[PDB]
């Protein structure tokens, strides 16, 4: 079980780890979160009191160093920072579990949901997606566009997910137009799958990865993808049966978790009702279509 | 973005651009087999891709060949549409390529523009005018040729004869549509107007037939008279 100590809470703020979240108020004794799972990545994620614009946060894996969050007064926000010191950052995080100054990650031991949100997501891979090699862990926020989308400004903040374009030369053979567009498994499994990803794990894993920063930080691009990476399945008449069924299992329980007052601007009404009724695999999606239909009917 | 009455000079500016019309691509005739269900036998169609500046009319012939073997007909007649759209420009001249390619139907622009992924700068555009182009095939020289086609084949016509010696593509073009909606809304109505009169013939390298400046008014008056009719004989009024 890891920890991600906090030099002070200085503002009040909702602190978000993974699914959960509490409130810290004004210069309340707050000194971080205990009995963090390894194993996994977790999200970090912030919001201000006072601005609740700009949710900001940081993909991390404990195996990987020993992080803590400071509030930056000049920056204005909660960075997180590696200790390369290790005795002097356990003495630390033994202090504060002494003190009693720590919130325990409040796993329910029954629950396997944060491992099914994030079963595919690799903290190399975010890494690529999110470029600032100088740290091991990741910062996102509400309004980092994608680079699909600033080719339609800053490059060094960008998130670079995995460009889907399906009216583009890459999706569509010379010769094969109507074959190509009407059925995209020729993009899927050759474009996509054996040549950039390289395994149906690496797409689903920027898939999750972009579901859980649309969820998280309502960062609007990463909708946008995590939409593409469903539709291009899902309008593919040739999928792996192994990987169907691990797509319906993956988006069952995104929908399962987010929040029932955000399905109006995290889901597209087309592309959902695309996929579950109109694409080659409509009938293959048992479980997401019965929670879609029981969570969101309206929407379809 | 879209075409409509707001920006209707702009078809006569100097950018080359193409209307291309898919509604007489896959034509059939609806009938009874023996035992009684229903089936359909295509007959010969064309793509109608008219430049409106110049009168330059590239119909293509689409044969019936062309179906035998094939399902979902009416989705595939969009894409070999934009096929033969994408080869027609492929052929001509760069200085002839078209900087614009308007549909009549929307359900042309994704077929079209994937074909073309290969001319990004050649801008595919859906218009919001009802443009009588399905009565091509009312125009009798139009119809022989592609009733008569016996393989794939283009023929290149000037669908305003000689009238721009005379006036302008603007003025063309609209005695064009006038004639196609008349043509359209009342066809034996519409062709006894433009033959009533023995002596004014159709030269053997024309569509229509040869009327003075004079004549063009009044048979112009008779097209407007026509469509205001059927549209009282239709709506009662
Ligand atoms: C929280 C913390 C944990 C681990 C390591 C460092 C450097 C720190 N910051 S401190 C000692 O409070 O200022």
């Amino acid at each position: 079980m890891n920890t991600v100590p906090f030099t002070s809470a200085p503002i009040e703020v909702t602190i978000g780890i993974d699914q959960y979240s509490f409130n810290v108020k004004e210069n309340q004794p707050f000194h971080g979160i205990k009995d963090i799972p390894i194993g996994h990545v977790h999200v970090i994620h912030f919001q201000h009191a006072d601005n609740s614009s700009m949710r900001y946060g940081y993909w991390f894996d404990c195996r990987m160093g020993n992080f803590y969050i400071q509030y930056d007064p000049k920056d204005g926000l909660y960075k997180m920072m590696e200790e390369r010191d290790g005795a002097k950052f356990e003495n630390i995080v033994h202090n504060f579990k002494e003190r009693q100054m720590m919130v325990s990650y409040p796993k329910i031991d029954e629950d396997d949901t944060w491992y099914n949100l994030t079963e595919f997501v690799q903290m190399d891979k975010i890494r690529k997606i999110v470029r600032k090699d100088e740290n091991q862990f990741s910062y996102v926020d509400s309004s980092m566009t994608t680079v699909q989308e600033n080719e339609l400004s800053d490059p060094a903040h960008s998130l670079n997910y995995t460009v889907i374009n399906f009216k583009s030369r890459e999706a569509i053979r010379p010769g094969h137009e109507m074959e190509d567009f009407l059925d995209k498994s020729y993009y899927l499994n050759t474009v996509m799958l054996q040549g950039i990803f390289k395994n149906s794990s690496n797409y689903f894993g920027e898939l999750q990865f972009a579901f859980l920063n649309a969820m998280f930080f309502g960062n609007y691009g990463s909708s946008l993808q995590w939409h593409a990476m469903i539709e291009l399945i899902c309008s593919s008449a040739t999928v792996p049966k192994h990987m169907l069924d691990k797509l319906d299992e993956i988006l069952y329980y995104q929908i399962k978790t987010l929040p029932e007052q955000y399905s109006d601007i995290l889901l597209n009404e087309r592309v959902w009702n695309i996929c579950l009724y109109s694409s080659f695999q409509k009938n293959s999606l048992h479980n997401t279509e019965k929670i879609m239909e029981n969570k969101y009917p309206e929407l379809l | 973005g879209a075409m409509n009455s707001s920006n209707y000079a702009e078809l006569f500016n100097n950018d080359i651009k193409l209307f291309v019309d898919d509604t007489n691509v896959y034509r059939v005739t609806v009938h009874k087999t023996f035992e009684g269900n229903v089936a359909t036998k295509a007959i010969n169609g064309c793509i109608f891709t008219l430049n409106p500046k110049t009168g330059h009319l590239f119909l293509k012939i689409i044969h019936t060949s062309v179906w035998a073997g094939q399902k979902r007909l009416s989705q595939l007649a969009k894409w070999k549409t934009a096929e033969e759209v994408s080869a027609l420009v492929r052929s001509l001249p760069k200085e002839e390529q078209p900087k614009q390619i308007i549909v009549t139907r929307k359900a042309m622009l994704d077929p079209l523009e994937v074909h073309m992924l290969d001319f990004p700068n050649i801008a595919i555009r859906p218009t919001e005018l009802r443009l009588p182009f399905s009565a091509a095939m009312s125009i009798d020289k139009l119809s022989d040729v592609v009733m008569k086609a016996t393989e794939p084949q283009m023929v290149l016509f000037n669908i305003y004869d000689d009238w721009l010696d005379r006036i302008s593509s603007y003025t063309a073009f609209s005695r064009l549509t006038l004639l196609l909606r008349a043509l359209k809304t009342n066809e034996e109505s519409a062709k006894m107007i433009l033959l009533s009169d023995p002596t004014i013939t159709i030269k053997s390298y024309h569509l229509w037939p040869s009327f003075t400046d004079e004549q063009w008014i009044t048979i112009e008056s008779q097209m407007r008279d026509l469509i205001l009719t059927e549209y009282g004989r239709k709506y009662n009024v």
